[PDB]
RNA sequence: AUUCAUAAUAACUUUUCGAAUCGCAUGGCCUUGUGCUGGCGAUGGUUCAUUCAAAUUUCUGCCCUAUCAACUUUCGAUGGUAGGAUAGUGGCCUACCAUGGUUUCAACGGGUAACGGGGAAUAAGGGUUCGAUUCCGGAGAGGGAGCCUGAGAAACGGCUACCA
RNA sequence: GAAACUGCGAAUGGCUCAUUAAAUCAGUUAUCGUUUAUUUGAUAGUUCCUUUACUACAUGGUAUAACUGUGGUAAUUCUAGA
């Protein structure tokens, strides 16, 4: 069975194709969230350590955590699971879903490297992957910079460049939660706003309690 | 000779506008095209053509007689963005929309429907696949 | 049905409209609001069939998002808010000012008012209660809760509401020779003075009306509504004066 | 209170011929 | 803020704030080429604009404002003979700040000087004064259409009073000063342009005498307003100037580089020299360059040295270099100045 | 007409709410600080009222049939009380109680090529027949059953099983 | 401004008359027997209360889509891992 591996801290990930059966043999009756040595996969993989994080069956379905069988099953999936996306709100749809057992029916096993052995696999853990995006919010860039507070986020905003043609340009996100006057000013309009209602209302009640004096 | 006259004139400071009734005579003539009447109520109203705009005119049986809907706008601006699109087509001051179909318009709204996201992702999926 | 409906049949829309029953297949339905459905007028049918300033709904749209409409002295975009009975609607472009008050044929008419009388609206009490924090307060036929009213004002009387502050100005008791204006029934639109009011406990009150041409009848007392004292109305009255 | 005046119409018909 | 509303979406209807129509609101009446009322009359443009006017608008004080003058505008001789009355009634209802009266009651102001062109000039003091309080007015209800309205009825004013007010230009300049100079940006900006159409019909040797009362201001905001003035007017056309720019320069140039004239003046020209290097071409500046160099070369002295190299500067370094048609001139130049300081300059 | 509106005292809560939101614009105070203050709107939020509504509900009114005379009640039928459930009244359900409820003024059962009404035809009047069908209201989405979502559905151009 | 998240709507509209004989429905009552998105009008300064060892000039992933990249199935408005 096909092995797609992933080496999470490069964010490299890459397949392996498999014809001897003894290290399918080893990867039978584990599930998933548990982990499996390289070295009785294989030599390549001496050292390694290889949590099974789910896969797909011959026939495509793929494998669900929580259920634990051998076999696919047809579970009544909701909102906010694995293997569904609901069309509509509120929408249940039962459907057909693999066992968590590894098993010989299984089409391909993905697995992620816990640790790293003595060797170096050609294609997870000698390449690397950037990160597609950096940090937004204005707490988030100081965390990944380590900012004080007295820094200010504007400077330290991540930039990319952009070339069209001849032209080239740098873009930069727009930061959500910073402190700017426009901010402190609604603050004080409502704070203001509140104040000048109390003193209404108070207002109102004693002209409305002069007019019972009045009466009376 | 051929006579106009305007009628039930109503000022509409809302739309900005002037809102009457075109009585159009033309004895031993068969009609008057709606362009020579802009061009002649623009004249009399003092105002741009491009401000005039006329509708429903229905000759009255036996021929003789027209009689519909006239708007006068105060300034050329105000009628491009009040009046009706296909108005403002008829008179050549908008540029007629070329679209699709219905038919097809929804067809293709349906087919993008059944796909999800940009689909570029299908697209290298299917093209590694065969 | 499953919900609140959404659409409305021209014929099965209020006669007092006069809707053109060949012009479509729908009528306007009108929005929630201070008035009932029954007894409101949509603001595209109020522009359009009557004052005749906007001659489609698109151009009725237009004008409204141009704020150039007021209702009670705020300015609404709504195509079918319901204006209804004793609403003021300005028109400042065109300088006009007018106040919904049905004609003797029972339909709502366009009356003209000036800028002092178009001030302030009249409201029937519908009802008074004390509220939260023991603060007395009026709900008006209108649908305005107005707090810490006069003590004296019970429930059917009329309230002189001012509309740029939405305040109490002035208050008419219901009794016995008050001017009345009928906004219910058969009688709707017709104008007189209370003569008696028959009063049936766990039943509909009965109020006696006197015209001004000796004629008498009998309403209940929901269609009621104050307006001044005889020969001394708190608005203009429109043409006719509520006569037959 | 008196009813507003109406107001006499600020616009009249107009004519012209030609040919 | 950065970036303006360069691409245009495909909605028909979109909202503009007012300091939006107000940047791109420019005062020039002439460039407007939609039908004017009172180009066709019978008696008179004010009767033929006050008939229009009666039949569109229809608010509260105009009405009033009409009857009052109705009677006394139909006939040419009949305005004549009752013009003091006109003008108080038209300054009295202006006073009132209606917005929705102001468009037809300001028209018809513009008109009425049109019809009693010379007779206007007693008004004229009272008719400034008026539209200035309007204006002050005008920043506090926030709406562009009455600034267009306004400054288009000064706007009329000058092209109908374009000769007499032009003998005496600083006097209409010396009214306009709390416009020019005043902090609004868009207010000083807007006065410039009308302004600047009296400066562009302005005789030279009448502008010789304007160009020296402006300056002897420089000696809040009138640097800012005398720069748009006079860029407005030397420029036309896209990438064109105006045919008497050149005749403006050359009194511009000789002013500033006079002793008596303050340093701030040649900053000013330092200035309207950069704003029109920009808009204009290369041909159409040639003529403008060659008064320039003949100007300087004539006036080097040792009093203005200093003034002659900071006017230079600017040439040298305005658009870098790709606006001055052939260099062996400014190298001829700055070997006379050397020959004829301040180091640093 | 009330244990109503409302208020107060003592505690209670896997217990809420009481603005960590957005557009346009840059006015006013000064001790001159990126100090203090400030305009027009949008969107939310507790409670009350109003409006669009919904669910129950009082009284009267349906074609043929007596060669259908007794029916309902064991497995709720009638009522009492207490609880559960419900948005809520209520045998709606549960536990214990009594033996009740309808009927020759036609109950119950059977038929209906029975959705009801505004209406249509005929007739001199009384009547007789039609009304799926432009409006109002009820029910259904091949037949049964059960459900998530949501203010509002037992939804079906939403979901799950079974029958074909 | 594609895509996606979020909010709203999709319970309206349209069609048919299968079931239904005090049922639906017509007229007429009640909610002092209850829910009500939305519209409209009102409505909320709690000063203080020891670890002030203190973010409100404004807190976290206790987090993901769209997106990048590796895949399964003959097949679907199927989807897994990172
Ligand atoms: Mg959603
Ligand atoms: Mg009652
Ligand atoms: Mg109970
Ligand atoms: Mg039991
Ligand atoms: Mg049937
Ligand atoms: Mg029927
Ligand atoms: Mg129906
Ligand atoms: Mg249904
Ligand atoms: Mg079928
Ligand atoms: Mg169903
Ligand atoms: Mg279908
Ligand atoms: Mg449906
Ligand atoms: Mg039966
Ligand atoms: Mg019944
Ligand atoms: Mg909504
Ligand atoms: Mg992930």
């Amino acid at each position: 069975m096909k092995l797609n591996i992933s080496y999470p801290v490069n964010g490299s990930q890459k397949t392996f194709e498999i014809d001897d059966e003894h290290r399918i043999r080893v990867f039978f009756d584990k599930r998933i969230g548990q982990e499996v040595d390289g070295e009785a996969v294989g030599d390549e993989f001496k050292g390694y350590v290889f949590k099974i994080s789910g896969g797909n069956d011959k026939q495509g379905f793929p494998m669900k955590q929580g259920v634990l069988l051998p076999t696919r099953i047809k579970l009544l999936l909701t909102k906010n699971v694995s293997c569904y996306r609901p069309r509509r709100d509120g929408e249940r749809k039962r459907k057909s879903v693999r066992g968590a057992i590894v098993g010989p029916d299984l089409a391909v096993l993905a697995l992620v490297i816990v640790k790293k052995g003595e060797q170096e696999l050609e294609g997870l853990t000698d390449t690397t992957v950037p990160k597609r995006l950096g940090p937004k919010r204005a707490n988030n860039i100081r965390k990944f910079f380590g900012l004080s507070k007295e820094d200010d986020v504007r400077d330290f905003v991540i930039r990319r460049e952009v070339t069209k043609g001849e032209k080239t340009y740098t873009k930069a996100p727009k930061i959500q939660r910073l402190v700017t006057p426009q901010r402190l000013q609604r603050k004080r309009h409502q704070r203001a706003l509140k104040v000048r209602n109390a003193q209404a209302q108070r207002e109102a009640a004693a002209e409305y309690a002069q007019l019972l004096a009045k009466r009376l | 000779a051929v006579t106009i006259r305007t009628r039930k004139v109503i000022s509409n400071p809302l739309l900005a506008r002037k809102q009457f009734v075109v009585d159009v005579l033309h004895p031993n003539r068969a009609n008057v095209s709606k362009d020579e009447l802009r061009e002649k109520l623009a004249e009399v109203y003092k105002a741009e053509k491009d401000a005039v705009s006329v509708f429903g005119f229905r000759t009255q049986f036996g021929g003789g007689k027209s009689v519909g809907f006239g708007l006068v706008y105060n300034s050329v601006a105000e009628a491009k963005k009040f009046e009706p699109t296909y108005r403002l087509v008829r008179y050549g001051l908008a540029e007629k929309v070329e679209k699709a179909s219905r038919q097809q318009r929804k067809q293709k709204k349906n087919r993008d429907k059944k796909i999800f996201g940009t689909g570029k992702r299908l697209a290298k999926k299917v093209a590694r696949r065969n | 049905a499953r919900g609140p409906k959404k659409h409305l049949k021209r014929l099965a829309a209020p006669h007092h409209w006069l809707l053109d029953k060949l012009s479509g297949c729908y009528a306007p339905r009108p929005s929630a609001g201070p008035h009932k459905l029954r007894e409101s007028l949509p603001l595209i049918v109020f522009l359009r069939n009557r004052l005749k300033y906007a001659l489609n709904g698109r151009e009725v749209k237009a004008i409204l998002m141009q704020r150039h409409v007021k209702v009670d002295g705020k300015v609404r975009t709504d195509t079918t808010y319901p204006a209804g009975f004793m609403d003021v609607i300005t028109l400042d472009a065109t300088n006009e000012n007018f106040r919904l008050v049905y004609d003797v044929k029972g339909r709502f008419a366009v009356h003209r008012i000036t800028d002092e009388e178009a001030s302030y609206k009249l409201g029937k009490v519908k009802k008074v209660q004390l509220g939260k924090k023991g603060v007395p307060y009026v709900v008006t036929h209108d649908g305005r809760t107005i707090r810490y009213p006069d003590p004296n004002i019970k429930v059917n009387d009329t309230v002189k509401i001012d509309l740029a502050s939405g305040k109490i100005t002035d208050f008419i008791k219901f009794d016995a020779g008050k001017l009345v204006y009928v906004t219910g029934g058969r009688n709707l639109g017709r104008i007189g003075t209370i003569v008696h009011k028959e009063r049936h406990d766990g039943g509909f009150d009965l109020v006696h009306i006197k015209d001004s041409l000796d004629n008498t009848f009998v309403t209940r007392l929901n269609n009621v509504f104050v307006i001044g004292e005889q020969g001394k109305p708190y608005i203009s009255l429109p043409k006719g004066k509520g006569i037959k | 209170p008196r009813a507003a005046k109406k107001r006499r119409p600020a616009a009249k018909g107009k004519n012209l011929s030609f040919k | 803020a950065k970036q303006r509303q360069t691409t245009k979406s495909s909605k028909r209807y979109r909202y503009s704030s007012f300091k939006a129509r107000i940047d791109d609101l420019k005062i020039e009446p002439a460039r407007n080429l939609e039908k004017r009322v009172h180009d066709y009359v019978e008696s008179s443009h004010f009767l033929a604009s006050f008939d229009q006017w009666k039949e569109i608008n229809l608010s509260a004080k105009f009405t009033e404002f009409a009857a009052e003058i109705e009677h006394d505008v139909q006939t040419l001789p009949q305005i004549l003979y009752h013009d003091k009355k006109i003008f108080n009634s038209l300054v009295s209802f202006i006073n009132f700040h209606d917005e929705f009266s102001l468009q037809p009651l300001l028209d018809l102001l513009a008109q009425f000087c049109h019809d009693l062109g010379p007779d206007f000039l007693k008004f004229y003091e009272e008719a400034i004064k008026t539209l200035i309080n309007l204006l002050d007015a005008a920043i506090e209800f926030e709406s562009s259409n009455v600034f267009e309205w306004g400054f288009n009825c000064l706007a009329y004013i000058f092209k109908y009073l374009s000769k007499f007010l032009v003998k005496k230009l600083v006097l209409t300049c010396d009214l306009l000063i709390p416009l020019l100079s005043h902090s609004k940006e868009y207010l000083s900006r807007f006065s410039a342009e009308a302004l600047s159409f009296l400066v562009r019909k302005c005789p030279v040797s009448n502008l010789r005498e304007f160009v020296r009362s402006v300056f002897e201001k420089l000696e809040t905001n009138l640097y800012e307003g005398l720069l748009i003035l006079f860029t407005e007017s030397m420029t036309s056309t896209q990438e064109t100037l105006h045919s008497k720019a050149k005749a403006i320069m050359s009194v511009l140039l000789h002013e500033a580089l006079t002793k008596s004239s303050p340093e701030r003046s040649v900053s000013l020209l330092s200035d309207i020299w950069m704003n029109i290097s920009k808009y204009a071409s290369i041909e159409s500046l040639l003529p403008v360059y060659e008064v320039m160099y003949q100007d300087f070369n004539d006036s080097l002295d040792a009093t203005n040295i200093d003034r002659i190299l900071k006017v230079l500067t600017t040439i040298v370094f305005s658009e870098s270099g790709r606006k001055i048609p052939d260099w062996n001139k400014i190298t001829i130049l700055i070997e006379r100045i050397m020959s004829q300081l301040s180091q640093d300059k």
